[PDB]
């Protein structure tokens, strides 16, 4: 089941932080499902190779989610940045440096 | 219910594309 990167369908950036952002300002609390769909999401541009949507989406992530504060949101990021760093190692053994 | 308690998953399934 191998997709372009998209997040619900949404390959264009601009049309995932308006779902990311919309998902993190109206839901308080995200869902294991949602949770694992970022992951999910981050891996697949990591398999598609573009780093480049992959590096901006994490910041982005970082931007909201730490806005928000909350643990549940910090620990969510973190979570999928392990991901991230793992599958970059076993496929490039290369990882981008989350600051 | 008809749609689940995911957001991404309720995207996906209200975008019928």
């Amino acid at each position: 089941g191998h997709m372009a990167p998209n997040l619900a369908g949404a390959v264009e950036f601009n049309d995932v932080k308006t779902l990311l952002r919309e998902w993190i300002t109206t839901i308080s609390d995200p869902m294991e499902e949602d949770i694992l769909q970022v992951v999910k999401y981050c891996t697949d541009l990591i398999e598609e190779k573009d780093l480049e949507k992959l590096d901006l989406v994490i910041k982005y992530m970082k931007r909201l989610m730490q806005q928000s504060v909350e643990s549940v949101w910090n620990m969510a990021f973190d979570f999928i940045l392990d991901n991230v760093q793992v599958v970059l190692q076993q496929t490039y053994g290369s990882t981008l440096k989350v600051t | 219910g008809s749609h689940k308690k995911s957001f991404f998953d309720k995207k996906r399934s209200e975008r019928k594309w």
